[PDB]
């Protein structure tokens, strides 16, 4: 059977895990203790749920999942939650302190005492899987664990698995708004990671879902549990194909086959076409056509970056619930007329599309309106290289002066390593210059 | 124009074994990475494979998969070659020092390099071939008796460690950490408090007090170095020199000669137990940072309004030995194995924060 | 698991700390007695960072109170909690320093030093994992400056990758009430600026001025004072016993804060104060708490921030509040004033976010700033030293104690060198 092995790493990951498992519990119909009462009111026996779940004999439904956090707080919220029987105990956390953000301390001083544990849980959950499919990371740039760890967990991940699909589900640190003062160190350092380690990574900023949820949602004062929400139905939209039948089915080999055209290229951007409210649920229809419009639209892009500044590589439509092909036919050929949305001039075919007749789940006391049709966007594009340019910006400014390095290397790491990383993202920053320029 | 602070980088040769063990794959394997262009310049992992026709195309936008041009241009006011002698080493390398020191100026060389470099060779040598320490000396005794006449000259040596942020005496052990604190003299005199001084009267006695020195260096097992210093070793001459029979008074005048070995930076990663042994390697990374911050600081004009000296007890012990009234070099020792490959490439970067000259 | 120890010295660190630890056992709702008599359980889920169990369900603060007479001790143990810290942990002397920084040093502290020592091992070595230390005392006064910063000395010496934070009091040009504070504050900052990693630097004049004009108390005394310290001293450290959205230790604040290793003085402020007629008048909200916390008079140190530039500022908001809110407050005070911010750094402020307000509050922050303008409170100190230097005007009571004048020298010296390097990033490119 299908399976996919979740990963959350730091605080923002073990969050936004929490809002995936409370999604995926929702859809399932699985009680937060675990149990199904449809196999009993009914008698079960012919359902899908095996991708994100395992079975044991009493009827108990225990995710795939590993929380992981240098410090206690988080995961021991989780265990005295809601969801406090759902998950298996083996939620891993150090007894010591946590990174205090900074890459150093978290992939070479502190990291090293937890990595043996992280790594036996996933291969005792590997060994249970029967046709693992690959890996959900989910982490953060800007921080300390989420950056450090990661690097050192997906370099033994590279080094045992190797040829498994890995994706990241990062956040990365916004343009202006920034909750550390060392985030870009820690985002420059976890180039190395994400480029030479993953195989597909998915990043979202925090300004972008807060303009989302302002603009679209009417929410003037978000929390970060709209944020994981969102995040969450966009990887509930990225794994239904594995779950429930759908017309065009669309697996993880196939939607990175079809979006990634060079091994470095692997920088998508991902969109949620009907954010909305209940209140402005009405008065629209909500077809195949407008949502298809609206995850074009630079508003709607969950990276503050602007597509209209580069050219779309590939994109990748994934359209839940009442859907015919013929409707999405239509609005590709209404995108593909457009002159304001550029495409290369090798991709001629441009488009993937998958449809699946499961529809949105809407979580209880949360904010989207309950839709009859949905579509995530996932778009390979040139223009996300500006969102990097700016990071790059902020290292230098402080790297000239050597600002907060005496923490770095006073924990095992070396000073050449700062430097390194810089000329790797640069590299990266060309690569995406040299792919959008028109065949000679 | 003119700047006090030098830099002179040392290629070591390959040695009979590395030689024939790597060789095969040219004709592991070494891949030299160094390739010295100029005697001011020199190339760091050039792209030099004969057979690199077919992946050449991938830097053209073909495909992706390789397009890091990991190509280096280093910059120094000084390299030395794998077939540059001893004597080469030092005619450029420390007689000005010298000339400075028998002027009334301090004057101050640095040793750095990572394990297996050729360090020590540069620095002690062997018996058969003494390394620049033993010309050093050997060059300041015979002025001195050649200038016996109309000036009476006096010796003076020290030789401590920093260790820790904590200053030992090597020459005098069993002395209490806590009495030996850096004492900034009205005068600009660093003066280092309970430090023992000794008065060699010619250079074998000197190389006595340094191996006696040398036996009391703190000193661990780790990686593949079997002994790994872990203290910044600083060695002090101090010459004293007054005029015998033209103004007979208590007017004099003193200088200093510093040599300083520099413990070589070191990835926490090597270290898997750690503990002790992962604390001292942070301090000698932090105190390598304070190091760097000075020196840089000591070549950008702008930055002179204040040097951190404050950072580091090696820092604050040189306030008055890296300015520029001191004539300051740096000896940065590599090598072309491709074994150390990263090492090098960090130590040359070390190098480069010296004076960093963007122009190739 | 991250367990915090406190060390307190002198008259005034010993008050602080009787106030500071009445004001944690009422939010964890622990009785004089010790019980627990509490009403959630999320104050019992992380008390162990500041309280040991003890069999009969009690808890014995991690405290170490440190003098040199036994006045302060008796007041201590005589008042409203005094029977709740440990009898053993009270190690006091006869002869008091008399406002002499060398007594405190070297000659009476020496002999209290080990005994006090064997009391800090001891509560350390029964720490699961030791955060770090917390030391309260005051550099102007006498038993207080000198046993603090030997402590500091040998603890760093004994505990070198461990976190020493400090709250200092620093003497006032105008409030003063002993003659040799000068000497003492530069003997003290000549020894803290090497042996730690955080230094809060609170002054009695700060705090007058926030009674007087934010508070609109009449007569003022040293318990509100002790009462905005510790409400300083509880938010600090509010992320390591309650949950929270931003999660932030002592070392995330020491990281993101300090951007070299001697530029960490910093400048305390907690955000909702307000007299008690004047509370209905306003609606508690983040970017009230925002504009009260960047506001110039809110803070703790007497050190206006508009003479300088933030090298670095840490915000930590309890209560239940958006992060949207948080970060847009956070990039509007740095857009508005640029001016008062270091252009090399692009976001200068350091942000954590509790759930758990202080009991009676809707929401509150407490601020830590990192900026240069607190060179010229050590101006001023030094301005006063040398003119008492040049003079030697009661030098005698010091070299009579074993002490020479290099030792001041130095000590001078290492302040003009703070303030170089605070000047040097007053001015930048
Ligand atoms: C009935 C009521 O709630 O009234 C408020 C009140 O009027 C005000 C004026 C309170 C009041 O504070 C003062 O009067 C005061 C005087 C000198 C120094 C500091 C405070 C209050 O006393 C203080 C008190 O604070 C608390 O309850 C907090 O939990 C606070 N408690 C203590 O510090 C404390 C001290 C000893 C014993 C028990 C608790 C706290 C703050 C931070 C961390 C932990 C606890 C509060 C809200 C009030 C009164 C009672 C009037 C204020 O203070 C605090 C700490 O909230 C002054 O600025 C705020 C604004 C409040 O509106
Ligand atoms: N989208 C989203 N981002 C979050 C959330 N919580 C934290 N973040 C982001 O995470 C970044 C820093 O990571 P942390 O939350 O501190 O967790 P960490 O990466 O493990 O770092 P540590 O504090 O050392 O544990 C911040 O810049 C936040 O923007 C969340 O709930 N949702
Ligand atoms: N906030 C506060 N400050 C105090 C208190 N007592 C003394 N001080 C301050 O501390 C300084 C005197 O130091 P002192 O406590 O006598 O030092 P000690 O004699 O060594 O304990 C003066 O400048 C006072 O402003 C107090 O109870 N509260
Ligand atoms: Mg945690």
């Amino acid at each position: 059977m299908r399976e996919c092995i979740s990963i959350h790493v730091g605080q923002a990951g073990v969050q936004i895990g929490n809002a995936c498992w409370e999604l995926y519990c929702l859809e399932h119909g699985i009680q937060p203790d675990g149990q199904m009462p449809s196999d009993k009111t009914i008698g079960g026996g012919d359902d899908s749920f095996n991708t994100f779940f395992s079975e044991t004999g009493a009827g108990k439904h225990v995710p795939r999942a590993v929380f992981v956090d240098l410090e206690p707080t988080v995961i021991d919220e989780v265990r005295t939650g809601t969801y406090r029987q759902l998950f298996h105990p083996e939620q891993l956390i150090t007894g010591k302190e946590d990174a205090a953000n900074n890459y150093a301390r978290g992939h070479y001083t502190i990291g090293k005492e937890i990595i043996d544990l992280v790594l036996d849980r996933i291969r005792k959950l590997a060994d249970q899987c029967t046709g693992l499919q690959g890996f959900l990371v989910f982490h953060s740039f800007g921080g300390g664990t989420g950056s450090g760890f990661t690097s050192l967990l997906m370099e033994r991940l590279s080094v045992d698995y190797g040829k498994k699909s890995k994706l990241e589900f990062s956040i990365y640190p916004a343009p202006q708004v920034s909750t550390a003062v060392v985030e870009p160190y820690n985002s420059i350092l976890t180039t190395h990671t994400t480029l030479e380690h993953s195989d597909c990574a998915f990043m979202v900023d925090n300004e972008a879902i807060y303009d989302i949820c302002r603009r679209n949602l009417d929410i003037e004062r978000p929390t970060y549990t709209n944020l994981n929400r969102l995040i969450s139905q966009i990887v509930s939209s990225i794994t239904a194909s594995l779950r429930f039948d759908g017309a065009l089915n669309v697996d993880l080999t196939e939607f990175q086959t079809n979006l990634v055209p060079y091994p470095r290229i692997h920088f998508p951007l991902a969109t949620y076409a009907p954010v909305i409210s209940a209140e402005k649920a009405y008065h629209e229809q909500l077809s195949v056509a407008e949502i298809t419009n609206a995850c074009f639209e630079p508003a709607n892009q969950m990276v503050k970056c602007d597509p209209r500044h580069g050219k779309y590589m590939a994109c990748c439509l994934l359209y839940r619930g009442d859907v015919v092909p013929k409707d999405v036919n239509a609005a590709i050929a209404t995108i593909k007329t457009k002159r304001s949305i550029q495409f290369v001039d090798w991709c001629p075919t441009g488009f993937k599309v998958g449809i699946n007749y499961q529809p949105p789940t809407v979580v209880p006391g949360g904010d989207l309106a309950k839709v009859q049709r949905a579509v995530c966007m996932l778009s390979n594009t040139t223009a996300i290289a500006e969102a990097w340019a700016r990071l790059d910006h902020k290292f230098d400014l402080m790297y000239a002066k050597r600002a907060f390095v005496h923490w770095y290397v006073g924990e095992g790491m070396e000073e050449g390593e700062f430097s390194e990383a810089r000329e790797d993202m640069a590299a990266l920053e060309k690569d995406y210059e040299e792919v959008g320029v028109d065949s000679v | 124009k003119q700047s006090s602070i030098s830099v002179a980088v040392r290629v070591r040769p390959f040695t009979e074994a590395e030689s024939n063990r790597l060789v095969k794959i040219d004709n592991g394997g070494l891949r030299k990475i160094i390739n010295v262009v100029d005697d001011r310049m020199l190339i760091f992992d050039p792209p030099e494979t004969n057979p690199l026709t077919k992946m050449q195309r991938n830097a053209f936008p073909n495909s992706f998969k390789g397009s890091r041009i990991r190509e280096h241009r280093f910059v120094f006011d000084r390299l030395f070659d794998e077939d540059c002698t001893q004597d080469q080493v030092y005619r450029n390398t420390t007689q000005p020092l010298l000339d400075s020191v028998l002027d009334g100026y301090n004057a101050t060389v640095f040793a750095y390099g990572a394990t297996g470099c050729g360090k020590t060779h540069t620095i002690s040598g062997t018996p058969e071939d003494p390394g620049v320490i033993f010309l050093t000396m050997k060059e300041l005794y015979n002025r001195i008796e050649e200038l016996k006449d109309t000036k009476i000259i006096d010796i003076s040596l020290s030789y401590l460690e920093i260790y820790n942020e904590t200053i030992r005496d090597l020459l005098n052990p069993m002395t209490q950490c806590k009495n030996l604190v850096i004492r900034e003299d009205a005068n600009n005199k660093i003066s280092v408090s309970n430090l023992s001084r000794h008065r060699p009267n010619s250079v074998e006695e000197v190389m006595q007090l340094i191996l006696e020195g040398n036996k009391n260096r703190t000193c661990s097992p780790t990686e593949a170095n079997a002994t790994s210093s872990r203290s910044h070793a600083v060695l002090q001459i101090n010459v004293i020199q007054k005029d015998r029979t033209g103004d007979i008074t208590e007017e004099h005048t003193f200088a200093t000669l510093s040599i300083i070995d520099l413990a070589g930076s070191e990835r926490a990663a090597a270290t898997k137990n750690r503990g002790a042994r992962l604390n001292e390697g942070a301090n000698i990374n932090k105190s390598l940072l304070a190091l760097g911050n000075c020196i840089n600081a000591l070549c950008d004009p702008r930055r002179r309004n204040h040097v951190p000296y404050r950072d580091s007890k090696l820092t604050r012990l040189l306030k008055f030995s890296l300015g520029g009234n001191c004539k300051t070099v740096m000896i940065v020792c590599v090598s072309p194995s491709s074994q150390h490959y990263d090492e090098t490439l960090n130590t040359l970067k070390y190098a480069d924060r010296a004076k960093e000259i963007k122009t190739k | 698991m991250r367990e915090i120890v406190h060390i307190q010295a002198g008259q005034c660190g010993n008050q602080i700390g009787a106030k500071f630890w009445e004001v944690i056992s009422d939010e964890h709702g622990i009785d004089p007695t010790g019980s627990y008599h509490g009403d959630s359980d999320l104050q019992l889920e992380r008390i162990n960072v500041y309280y040991n169990e003890a069999t009969g369900n009690k808890y014995v603060p991690r405290a170490i109170l440190v003098d040199l007479e036994p006045g302060t001790m008796d007041s201590v143990r005589s008042g409203p909690f005094g029977q709740i810290f440990r009898p053993d942990n009270f190690v006091f002397g006869q002869s008091g320093a008399g406002n002499n920084w060398a007594k405190g040093h070297y000659t009476e502290g020496a002999e209290l030093v080990d005994s006090v020592l064997d009391v800090v091992r001891k509560e350390s070595e029964s720490c699961d994992c030791l955060q770090g230390f917390q030391l309260t005392h005051s550099l102007g006064g006498g038993t207080g400056s000198g046993m603090g910063t030997l402590l500091i000395s040998k603890i760093r010496e004994e505990y070198p990758d461990r976190i020493m934070n400090t709250f200092s009091v620093m003497p006032s040009p105008k409030v003063s009430d002993t003659v040799v504070e000068p000497y003492n504050a530069t003997l003290s900052v000549h020894q803290l600026v090497e042996n730690t990693d955080e230094t809060y630097c609170i002054d009695n004049e700060a705090l007058y001025d926030i009674c007087f004009r934010t508070l609109k108390l009449t007569t003022p005394t040293y318990g509100d004072l002790n009462h905005l310290v510790s409400a300083t001293m509880s938010g600090v450290t509010t992320c390591l016993r309650f949950p929270g959205q931003l999660n932030a230790d002592l070392r995330k604040l020491a990281v993101n804060m300090v951007p070299f290793p001697r530029l960490h003085f910093f400048m305390p402020g907690f955000a909702p104060l307000t007299s008690r007629g004047s509370q209905q008048y306003r609606a508690l909200t983040v970017p009230e708490l925002t504009q009260q916390m960047f506001d110039s008079k809110n803070m703790m140190a007497a050190c206006d921030p508009r003479h300088g530039r933030y090298l670095t500022v840490a915000a930590i908001f309890r209560g239940r509040m958006s992060m949207k809110e948080v970060d847009e407050q956070m990039l509007n005070v740095q857009n508005k004033n640029s001016s008062y911010f270091v252009e090399w750094i692009p976001n200068n402020v350091k942000t954590a976010v509790c759930d758990i307000p202080p009991r009676g509050l809707k929401m509150s922050a407490t601020f830590i700033g990192n900026s240069t303008a607190i060179q010229e409170l050590f101006k001023r100190i030094s301005e006063q030293f040398t003119a008492m230097f040049r003079r030697k005007a009661f030098l005698h009571w010091y070299t009579g104690e074993g002490m020479d004048e290099m030792e001041f020298t130095e000590a001078e010296s290492n302040m003009n060198d703070l303030v170089s390097e605070y000047q040097q990033y007053q001015d930048a490119t």
